[PDB]
């Protein structure tokens, strides 16, 4: 919107370090996915004591 | 000649290796009325572990899982046998004035100057070449 309409695919971009300085090659991929999805998970452990009755993790 | 009589250092050897005898340990569940020289008893088990046994030591063991757990302990672990703790050295020391022997050999009184002890005296035995 705002300016034209038209699709913009998405781009797969490659180096090979970590900083990307040196590029390796690139491709923009017909038919976007439909669907993406980002997960996240964090870790925790039940701490454990023998005083106290708090409870953390 | 270790001590005056040999009767009780033969008695001392023949129960320190008793000890090693029976040994392991029985894992309870938490108290305090237990103390390392109690001396209780199994009694109502087969017929391989039962009789009473003599403790050496108790271990508490908190923790998270397992709740408290007063483990006993039976047996000592091992020996060495010794009379006294060997030292196979030749010393020199330096002859210590007189004094008469109270044990009524003819042991001469000397010191050691590997020990710092210059008040004390140690009476030592006398090798001649000859003597008769």
């Amino acid at each position: 919107s705002l300016l034209e309409r038209g699709l913009s695919k998405l781009t797969l971009n490659a180096w090979k370090d970590r900083e990307g300085k040196i590029p390796a090659g690139s491709m923009s991929a017909m038919y976007n996915p439909e669907t993406i999805q980002l997960d996240y998970q964090t870790r925790f452990d039940t701490e454990d004591t023998i005083n106290t009755a708090s409870q953390s993790n | 000649l270790p001590e005056a009589t040999l009767q009780t250092l033969s008695n001392s050897w023949l129960n320190y290796q008793q000890m090693t005898g029976v040994q392991g340990h029985i894992v309870l569940a938490g108290t305090r009325d237990f103390a390392p020289g109690e001396s209780i008893t199994l009694s109502g088990f087969g017929a391989g572990l039962d009789g009473t046994a003599m403790l050496s030591g108790v271990n508490q063991q908190f923790d998270t899982q397992y709740g408290w757990r007063s483990e006993l302990v039976i047996g000592l672990p091992a020996s060495m046998l010794e009379p006294a703790p060997p030292v196979r050295s030749l010393h020199i020391g330096t002859v210590a004035g007189f004094t008469a022997d109270p044990q009524h050999l003819d042991r001469i009184a000397i010191h050691l100057p590997a020990l710092n002890l210059p008040d004390s005296l140690i009476f030592a035995r006398l090798s001649k070449p000859w003597a008769s």
